[PDB]
């Protein structure tokens, strides 16, 4: 059950439980050893509210107040405690609850304007009172925000509770739309995180290379200087149980290699035009296709996950558990290029089992007369 | 005579001695060495037919599997040089190589059951070389400097003086293999013989010739006949006393010790540790150059042999190191070129090449040793990547490949001209002393004496010479003529470094006038290694031409042998950094040489064939080819494409200007536009202009200089920088990326100037922070909640539930955005931009392949209109039938010339779409350039060609500037003090001719300013061209002089190109006789009038048209301020440069500075709340602001660091107390 | 990953004062450690300062002590070097606590001799070695006889050459009796581990945690195999192994001189983090970059007075920022700190009129690129002028030995109030016209 076992963990996951086996026995893998500085920089986030707090006086007392607020501030920019939750925090009886919302104001007013803000309509509130500047719509535009008329815009229902003036009024709309949500987050330099391929694909001219695998592939050396051959019979038995997992381990890269051919050919469809539209392979398929057991197939399908040129996938999505899709593929392409020559139904029906979908010539005459479109009158 | 070029603008020429040989390719060096490189070679020629047949046929093991191979070729590159260019890709061929496996019989007389030999094992692509010397892998030029290093051979050294502080020195032989182990021979004052493989260690003699199997008998007896101090030494004997081995087997084991201490030795693994260095066929070489310097530095007859070494060879070279240990000589220095080699981009690419081949048979011995009978063929044991792992490692990262430098156009040529000792094989730059820098007589007609990188190398790369070119083994070659008794004759032979050695060759200034015969009673000569006079009748040869000695960059100064040699050296070295201009001036001043360097590179557009021009645009060129020239087969025409305002590798902005009028004649040869820095094939690398020397009231102080206001707003000095800003992404866990076309949280101006597909419009006002591309990304499924469906109706936007990628201008940087690159990862399309780049060169493709069609179709119509009249003749109903309506042969090409056609546009097209490959995730790519005009100001660095370096001061009025008697403004003031202290005379040469050389154009144009009659203008360049008595002139008057004559003039009228080669150049009387033509006097100097007052300057005042160069120093790049940036993480501190967003390095010397004043608080701040303190500086902004300038310095945060740096070693340390 | 060279249970959190759970997020609960996640909700900053151990399996010796050139594990022995490095190499045995038998108490011995002598001597006989035998060797070897026995002996002898050697080590010892250190201490049972931020990944473990990352792997490996119950041949080149990588982590280039992947360069010690660059000299002693400052190239000034140079609009903008924003709002030109950055990154017009205010008087400080005599750094008064470069004064110009050439100068901005006093006093122009190497002018015309 070692083998077992062994094929269908996650790759990070088997290279974690060799590498405490790799402890227990001698055997070697590639050390990259021949034997014969700055990674870092300055960020600034919340930081850059907590520059405010220092220079602006809120003398000792409330600066801590403030303090305890720039924690609670999400990445989005609002609060997760409740204006008396922060209250607890403090632990304090001279906050008085009103104080929090003294100081709690005059934060939300550096830029980002509106930041920090409970209910995002305080956001969208307290982004006015700065933003009021005296001018122009926002007399009318205050009082729909501020009114709990912020049911819409769900859609002129305002208008019979508004009594403003119908399409005026989108010119404060308009207004309103040009605000800041929830300043400020911003990206960072993570890549994000990207999910390491397991397996590969790609298509090189005219050819589906299908080949993988990427470099988390461990290459395993059986051999060191111990090459001496109860002390003898100990390290003939573990050699003999490494020189067994090594032929174990290059199977499953093998078996990969070979189930993920298989796949891939089976649902070349998808894979060659958009996404889904996947003609569902069954594991007993792929299962007849090569003398695999389905319980080594299901495995290895498990949590060995796929590279494709769109997206990423687990290879489980792979499985489950029509006329609309081929009609918008034969408009895409008939529609797609025709400059002069126009393509002929033959063509279509050449190019679509080319790429794998199945459709007859007489089958694509109805699909194009259901899309309204005569074949070939359209020419140059 | 003059070439369709000089019929628009000629040059004259100043001074005396004929032109035998012409100035050779100056990219010789890298062309012909390539070319070597790949070739078919029927033959051991060095290339791939080498290192391949060399580590062919691979066999098995006594499995008969033997791996042969046969022959091999480069498919046409997948993509050409132009697109390779701008996608990036590698510019390469595919290497189709053949193979054989032929499968013997078990136990017989070489038998075959059966022979598979499988076609084309396709191993990797290979780079090639482009027609300018260069390679492309990734997008972008880059050049792999020749190198220098140690010739393979033996060497003699010494090491006197300081080794053990006896003065008694040493003698210490060596062998340098080209591959393989190093050999030495150590000599220590117990004066016992030491040898040594490697650096590795000491051992005494006996255990290399004993290892031999060589009893004690046979030692003595080689080496000895004999105890003797003052002639043969008893060394040898002496040297077996502390021999620890007594036979062969002792010897191997004590060596297997030593290359491998600490195991246990065996008998058979010594014997094949021993064997495997300086015996097996497999590990070490010496090949061609090896046993060659090898026998003749032994003073054998034999010239080759074996590419091994013998017991004959060590006990040979060992008894060479006892001769020259003794009494005899002599010493041999490693300074002499002939122990200096040099490597070409062909060599070391076989060699890498050579290496992917061991490294990939180590792998086809096993297949071949365990496999089965006829399955596995040719691509089953030989892999790819063995191969370009190699190549790829060699050209893309190495030592010695560097990119081009692409800003001047003198500066491509002077790079891929080089010499370099460093990098590998040769000495570095930490080792080598003084011995190695230093010029060796040798040097002279092939190592460049002045120009050479002033710093921490300098004389470790030094340069090539003009007429310079590469032996055939490894040295260098000198063209001569050869001198038989009193007749020179014009037989140009070439003297390698030890050749010239013996023989006794004059110098190329040598007075025969006549026949050339040698007029003086003794002319100079250099015999060996030393230069006097020599009998009349004791010349063997001659240098060819003056320009032999020197380089490019040298021959390019203008009265060279005028100026000191350093100030020589600094001005050729900083004419290689002269940014392009706007406008390209021709010097004034020149060397002739230009020609010679524009179109040398590919800066220029030359030409393959001749004949009149069809259509000439600022784009395209085309041009009609004559017959002789054209091949039957096709006609053709010749199609040229411009190549408008791209990027250079120093930000500089690369343009090409045509120069031809419309419906002219043209020679093959001949340059039919001019890129940057390129003024009608005469190489331009700045501007000239009027100077005076003169005390301005101090704004010339030392280097510093003034320019009139004049200058800049005449835009000359300007110049175009562009810069290259890319954003690529998309591809998270969390799904793709998306390129703007909605990006939340901006207003409207922002996606104002962005296309609806979201990447900027084509033009634009860009500075600060401004957004070339939108780039979006998400994070997923947060819970919605009441408040998100609010959020989401209100707003909504994309929906807005992603974050802000985007790329943005950088702050503080500006330009306008000319062109746009995308590379859509295949399989992911774009929504407008991308399909327009693509539809824009489809369509640029498409009207070029329509001109193969109107232009052959008319041909052929105009012959059908021909054969039809003999058959049938009507020739005005022939005009009235439409186009569309032998008959069998020629309606036959008409339609095969259609589909074709077809065909080959359809393959363009799919070309232009398919490929943009790019890395695994990356999804979609925008190369967005943009360019700015950056003009001339204050600081900037300006100078000239003799070594006087320069910085702009204040930029005075036209007002302030000195002027003459007609009121016309001096363009730059410089000072005076510096001529006489930098002892750079030449560039007082350069502006007195200017002078003469502007004014004889300045009357030229006043005589076209009146619209003279053709014949006086005629008579005066007549006179122009005529001057001081003597040569070579070959005046005017040749061709017609009214109609073709006429355009030398409107070129003359700005001034009159002038031609002084380096030592042949011109002098004074020819100065003064010059100046005398239009008007001017002899002191070169005039009267000059303050524009302030209106008075006076007491005494004359030089003036003339001095060559000012612009450097890439200016300015705008280097002044930067930082008050508070982002500091580092794992120690609290400022960053990484002036350049963003640091400060500047406060030293441990300033620190001594302020220890030496009194200062305290000031270093206490500087080192403390400034910089290293993480809380101070925040305290301290919070004061600062407020108005209450104080500290609170507390510890600074590195020493911190420092504490728990020592704490994660077995050291405690603490603060006490 | 837990227990990894980056945990926050070995460390600290990732996010201030968050879980790696998510338990506990808000600065509302902060000593609490966790009921799940082991993590302690604390500042980030707390992951630049705490350290972790690796216990070895096997002892190691400390190669910084071994390789010095008094060599402080062997002179502390009295036991030569080329012998003591053959013990812990595992290429010969040593003797421990000779006791009566044959053999002396430190000799050293080879295989032959060493079984030999367990055939004789089978019990009340030890010889060992590795990092063990020369630990258990300083160990049992104590100082405090060797006092009376050292100084008795130096009455005893007659000779210089006899009692010099014993004096010098009698006294090095008891000074290190005084120190505080038992020779028991120079073989590491447990090692430290930098904190995660003093060593800060790339996403590809480098130079350090590389080096770390052997030390722990090939540790393990030792961790297993004495419970594995392996031969003495393989767990005595491991041990090796151990002591190896060891000594690479600790200071790397005394032997071995393991260089990273991709090669070629051997990857920097935790020895090369102080000896640094040149040396810490880089940070601490030299300290490194500062704010406020910054350079451009110089050309002349000759129309300014001794005691002014010139400095450019758009750099002196940037320098005195700080100062620009509190007299901006000192003023009620700007409410408040985010209006004021707000306006002096827009550049309007009324800010460079406060500039100009806090500029006047307020001298800054230059200096070349080479600093010789102290000289070479000269205080003068800046005077705004339009352009990107900046203005030296000619007669101090003979100072810096500054050529126009096209060299550059810096800048810098004298802070604190202190500082503005000590730039215009002792630091200024007409306060040093006199060379400090000689009292002749400096000043004179050129
Ligand atoms: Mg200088
Ligand atoms: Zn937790």
């Amino acid at each position: 059950q070692q083998a077992i076992r062994l094929l269908q963990l996650s790759t990070l996951e088997l290279q974690q439980e060799l590498q405490q086996a790799l402890e227990s026995n001698p055997l070697l893998e590639q050390t990259d050893l021949h034997d014969e500085y700055q990674g870092e920089t300055t960020q600034t986030l919340q930081d850059y509210l907590m520059w405010q707090v220092e220079l602006t006086p809120f003398t000792d007392t409330d600066r801590a107040i403030a303090t305890s607020i720039v924690d609670a501030v999400d990445d989005t920019g609002y609060l997760t405690i409740q204006i008396e939750d922060i209250v607890d925090s403090i632990g304090d009886d001279e906050i008085g609850l009103e104080e929090v919302e003294a100081v709690l104001k005059r934060i939300q007013r550096f830029d980002p304007v509106g930041v920090a803000a409970k209910d995002l309509r305080d956001c969208l509130l307290i982004q006015l009172s700065q933003f009021a500047k005296e001018t122009p719509w926002l007399e009318e535009a205050r009082l729909i925000i501020s009114d709990h008329l912020d049911l819409l815009a769900n859609h002129r229902t305002l208008m019979r509770v508004t009594r403003l003036k119908e399409e005026v009024l989108k010119e404060a709309v308009n207004l309103i739309q040009s605000l800041d949500p929830r300043p400020g987050q911003s990206i960072h330099t993570s890549e994000p995180e990207y999910v390491i391929p397991d397996v590969l694909v790609r298509k090189v001219s005219g050819r589906w290379t299908v080949e993988l695998n990427a470099d988390s592939i461990p290459r395993l050396k059986i051999n060191q200087q111990y090459a001496a051959m109860a002390d003898g019979q100990f390290i003939r038995s573990n050699l003999q149980e490494a020189r067994w997992l090594i032929k174990s381990l290059e199977s499953r890269n093998d078996t990969l290699l070979r189930v993920s051919r298989c796949i891939v050919e089976q649902q070349q469809a998808f894979f060659e035009q958009g996404e889904e539209y996947m003609k569902p392979m069954v594991l007993a398929d792929i299962a007849q296709a090569v003398e695999m057991h389905e319980s080594t197939i299901s495995r290895v399908t498990t949590q060995k996950y796929l590279h494709s040129p769109r997206g990423i996938f687990e290879l489980k999505y792979f499985f489950s558990s029509s006329s609309t899709a081929i009609r918008a593929l034969v408009k895409k392409l008939i529609a797609a290029e025709n400059p002069a020559k126009p393509l002929s139904d033959s063509k279509l029906t050449s190019m679509l089992s080319e790429q794998g979908i199945m459709v007859a010539r007489r089958t694509v005459a109805k699909y194009r007369e259901s899309l309204s479109i005569p074949p070939s009158n359209q020419r140059k | 005579v003059y070439s369709y070029t000089e019929k628009k603008r000629i040059r004259k020429d100043f001074g005396k001695r004929p032109q035998v040989l012409d100035v050779p390719y100056l990219l010789s060096i890298q062309l012909d060495s390539f070319q070597k490189f790949i070739e078919q070679d029927p033959e051991g020629q060095y290339g791939l037919e080498a290192a391949f047949r060399s580590v062919f046929p691979i066999q098995s093991y006594s499995g008969n599997s033997e791996l042969q191979y046969v022959s091999y070729r480069l498919g046409e590159p997948v993509f050409d040089v132009q697109e390779c260019q701008i996608r990036g890709v590698t510019y390469s061929a595919p290497l189709r190589v053949k193979l054989r496996l032929v499968i013997y019989e078990r136990e017989a007389p070489e038998g075959t059951v059966k022979d598979i030999k499988e076609q084309e094992v396709y191993m990797g692509e290979i780079p090639l070389m482009t027609d300018n010397g260069t390679f492309v892998i990734n997008g972008t030029e880059r050049v792999i400097v020749s190198q220098l290093h140690r010739s393979p051979g033996v060497f003699f050294d010494s090491d006197k003086g300081k080794t053990h502080s006896s003065g008694k020195v040493l003698y210490n032989a060596r062998i340098i293999p080209y591959r393989g182990s190093w050999l030495d021979f150590e000599f220590d004052p117990k004066d016992n013989l030491f040898v040594r493989i490697d650096r590795r260690r000491k051992l005494p003699a006996t255990i290399i010739l004993r290892a031999l199997n060589y009893t004690t008998e046979q030692i003595l007896d080689l080496f000895f006949e004999f105890t003797n101090d003052l002639d043969h030494g008893p060394y040898i004997s002496e040297t077996l006393r502390v021999d620890p081995t007594n036979d062969r087997l002792s010897a191997l084991v004590e060596i297997y010790r030593m290359m491998r201490p600490g195991e246990p030795p065996t008998r058979e693994a010594a014997e094949s540790l021993f064997e495997n260095l300086f015996f097996s066929e497999d590990r070490y070489d010496l090949s061609a150059v090896g046993r060659m310097k090898f026998n003749r530095s032994l003073l054998r007859e034999e010239i080759e042999g074996s590419g091994i070494l013998s017991k004959d060879d060590i006990i040979d070279v060992m008894k060479k190191l006892i001769d020259i240990r003794n009494g005899k000589g002599e010493v041999d220095d490693i300074d002499h070129l002939g122990n200096r080699r040099i490597r070409s981009v062909g060599e070391m690419a076989e060699n890498q090449f050579r290496v992917g081949l061991v490294r990939v048979e180590r792998a086809v011995k096993e297949r071949l040793s365990l496999g089965d009978l006829d399955t596995l063929m040719p691509q089953d044991m030989i892999n790819a990547k063995p191969i370009s792992a190699a190549v790829k490692e060699f050209f893309g990262s190495s030592q010695l490949s560097q990119f081009m430098v692409q800003n001047n156009p003198l500066s491509e040529i002077t790079h891929k001209r080089r010499i370099s000792a460093l990098g590998p094989g040769g000495l570095t730059r930490e080792r080598a002393g003084f011995e190695v820098r230093d010029v060796h007589p040798t040097h002279y007609g092939r190592v460049c004496p002045i120009e050479t990188p002033e710093g921490p190398n300098i004389g470790l790369i030094n340069s090539l010479s003009v007429y310079a070119q590469t032996n055939e083994y490894g040295f260098l070659e000198t063209p001569y003529r050869k001198v038989t008794d009193g007749v020179v004759t014009d037989e140009i032979h070439y003297l390698s470094a030890i050749e010239e050695g013996n023989y006794v060759i004059a110098q190329a200034n040598s007075n025969l006038d006549e026949e050339g015969h040698f007029v003086e009673d003794l002319v100079t000569c250099r015999s060996k290694g030393e230069s006097s006079l020599f009998s009349r009748d004791q010349v063997d040869y001659m240098d060819v031409s003056t320009q032999q000695v020197v380089s490019v960059g040298a021959s390019l100064i203008p009265f060279l042998e005028h100026d000191d040699a350093n100030r020589a050296l600094m001005g050729a070295n900083m004419q290689r950094q002269a940014v392009p201009t706007l406008r390209a001036d021709k010097p004034l001043v020149g060397t002739g040489m230009e020609r010679a360097v524009a179109v040398d590179s590919g800066v220029t557009a030359v030409a393959k064939r001749g004949g009149v021009v069809q259509y000439v645009d600022a784009s395209r060129i085309v041009i009609k080819v004559n017959e002789d020239e054209m091949y039957p087969g096709e006609a053709g025409i010749d199609i040229y494409n411009l190549t408008k305002y791209t990027r250079s590798n120093q930000n500089t902005c690369i343009n090409q200007m045509p120069c031809v009028s419309l419906g002219e004649p043209v020679e093959r040869g001949d340059v039919l536009a001019d890129g940057p820095s390129t003024d009608l094939g005469e190489l331009a690398l700045g501007q000239n202009m009027r100077v005076a020397f003169m005390p301005w009231n101090g704004y010339n102080f030392e280097d510093s200089i003034l320019v009139s206001e004049r200058v800049v707003q005449e835009d000359r000095f300007t110049t175009i920088h562009i810069q290259e800003l890319a954003c690529v992404s998309r591809d998270t866990k969390l799904g793709p990326e998306e390129i703007t076309a909605d990006i939340p949280n901006v207003g409207e101006a922002a996606l104002s100037k962005l296309d609806e597909s979201g990447i900027v419009y084509i033009g634009a006002e860009v500075t600060g922070g401004d957004i070339l591309v939108g780039k979006v990304t998400p994070k997923g499924e947060t819970q919605l909640t009441p408040e998100e469906k609010l959020l989401r109706a209100i707003f909504g936007e994309k929906a807005s539930d992603v974050k802000d990628s985007s790329l943005r201008v950088p702050n503080g940087v500006s330009g306008t955005v000319i062109d746009v690159q995308v590379f859509t990862r295949d399989g992911v399309e774009k929504d407008k931009r991308a399909l327009e780049i693509e539809e824009m060169q489809l369509k640029q493709a498409k009207k070029d392949l329509s001109e193969e069609l109107q232009i052959l179709e008319a041909g052929l119509f105009s012959r059908i209109r021909a054969v039809l009249v003999a058959g049938g003749v009507e020739a005005e109903k022939l005009d009235k039938l439409p186009r569309d309506r032998q008959l069998e042969q020629l309606a036959e090409q008409y339609d095969e010339l259609k589909h074709e056609f077809e065909k080959k546009l359809e393959a363009k097209r799919r070309k232009i779409t398919q490929g943009d490959d790019l890395a695994p995730g990356v999804l979609k790519i925008v190369k967005v350039y943009l360019a700015v005009k950056r003009r001339i100001q204050p600081g900037d660095k300006m100078a000239g060609r003799h070594g006087n370096k320069g910085v702009i001061s204040k930029i005075n009025p036209i007002e302030d500037m000195p002027y003459d008697e007609n009121g016309t403004p001096v363009d730059i003031v410089l000072n005076p003090l510096g001529v006489p202290s930098r002892m750079n005379i030449g560039q007082i040469l350069e502006t007195h001719l200017g002078m003469a050389a502007k004014g004889i154009g300045d009357k030229i144009n006043a005589m076209l300013k009146q619209q003279q009659e053709v014949a006086k203008l005629r008579e005066f360049i007549q006179r122009a061209y005529d001057l001081g008595a003597d040569v070579r002139q070959k005046v005017d008057l040749s061709t017609f002089s009214d109609e073709e004559v006429m355009r030398l003039a409107e070129n003359l009228r700005k001034g009159m190109p002038i031609a002084t080669p380096v030592f042949d150049g011109a002098k004074e009387a020819e100065i003064k006789e010059l100046l005398k033509l239009g008007d001017l006097p002899t002191s070169g100097q005039i009267r000059l009038y303050d524009g302030r007052t209106g008075e006076q300057f007491e005494r004359p005042v030089t003036v003339g048209y001095m060559y000012m160069l612009k450097l890439n120093h200016l300015v705008d790049d280097k002044m930067h301020a930082r008050s508070t940036g982002s500091y580092s993480l794992v120690t609290q501190q400022p960053l990484g440069g002036k350049a963003q967003f640091g400060g500047q390095r406060f030293g441990e010397m300033e620190v001594w500075a302020l220890e030496a004043y009194g200062a305290a608080y000031t270093l206490q701040e500087m080192l403390t709340v400034k910089s290293d303190d993480v809380n101070g500086r925040t305290k301290m902004y919070k004061n600062i602001v407020d108005g209450n300038h104080q500290m609170e310095p507390g510890m600074p945060e590195s020493f911190n660091v420092l504490l728990k740096e020592i704490r994660s070693l077995g050291i405690n340390i603490e603060l006490e107390d | 990953e837990r227990d990894g060279l980056f945990c926050a249970r070995i460390f600290g959190p990732v996010k201030d004062y968050e879980c790696l759970c998510g338990k506990y997020k808000r600065l509302k609960h902060r000593g609490v450690i966790c009921e799940k996640c082991g993590v302690e909700v604390t500042q980030t900053k707390v992951r630049r300062e705490r350290m972790g151990h690796i216990e070895l399996a096997s002892p190691t010796a400390h190669i910084w002590f071994l390789k010095s050139l008094p060599s402080r594990i062997g002179l502390l022995l009295d036991m030569p070097l080329r012998d003591i490095e053959r013990v812990l190499y595992f290429e010969s045995y040593v003797v421990i606590e000779g006791g009566m038998t044959n053999l002396e108490r430190q000799q050293i011995l080879t295989e032959e001799q060493y079984l030999d002598a367990l055939e004789e001597f089978g019990d009340e006989f030890d010889a060992k070695m590795g990092a063990e035998a020369i630990q258990a060797l300083l160990k049992s070897m104590d100082l405090e006889q060797e006092c009376e026995q050292l100084r008795e002996e130096l009455n005893e002898t007659n000779s210089e050459t006899k009692r010099k050697k014993l004096t010098k080590r009698i006294k090095l010892l008891e000074a290190f009796v005084q120190s505080g250190n038992k020779p028991e201490w120079m073989i590491l049972t447990v090692l430290p581990v930098l904190p995660p931020d003093l060593r800060p990944l790339v996403f590809a473990t480098s130079d350090l945690n590389d080096l770390y990352r052997r030390v722990i792997n090939r540790n393990n490996r030792l961790k297993r195999l004495l419970d594995l119950a392996a031969p003495d041949i393989i767990v005595r080149n491991e041990k090796r192994m151990l002591q190896e990588a060891v000594d690479a982590l600790l200071d790397n280039g005394r032997r071995g001189r393991a260089i990273t992947g991709s090669n070629k360069r051997p990857l920097k010690s935790l020895a090369d983090m102080i000896k640094g660059k040149q040396g810490r000299f880089r940070q601490n002693l030299l300290g490194k970059r500062v704010d406020y400052s910054g350079r451009s190239v110089i050309t002349v000034g000759p129309y300014l007075r001794l005691h002014q140079c010139g400095l450019p609009k758009k750099m002196a903008l940037e320098l005195f920022k700080p100062f620009i924003y509190g007299k901006l709002e000192l003023r009620g030109l700007a409410t408040t700190i985010k209006a004021a950055k707000k306006m002096v990154e827009r550049e309007e017009a009324v800010v460079w009129d406060i500039l100009d205010e806090v500029i006047r008087e307020h001298p800054v400080l230059l200096n070349r690129a080479p600093t010789l005599h102290r000289l070479g750094i000269q205080a003068f008064e800046p005077v705004l002028i339009e352009g990107k470069a900046i203005q030296l004064h000619p007669l101090v110009c003979a100072a810096y030995n500054a050529d126009f050439d096209g060299d550059q100068m810096a800048v810098h901005v004298p802070l604190t109030l202190e500082a503005q006093l000590e730039a215009r006093a002792l630091m200024m122009s007409t306060n040093n016209i006199l060379s400090p190497a000689n009292g002749e002018p400096i000043i004179v015309p050129s």
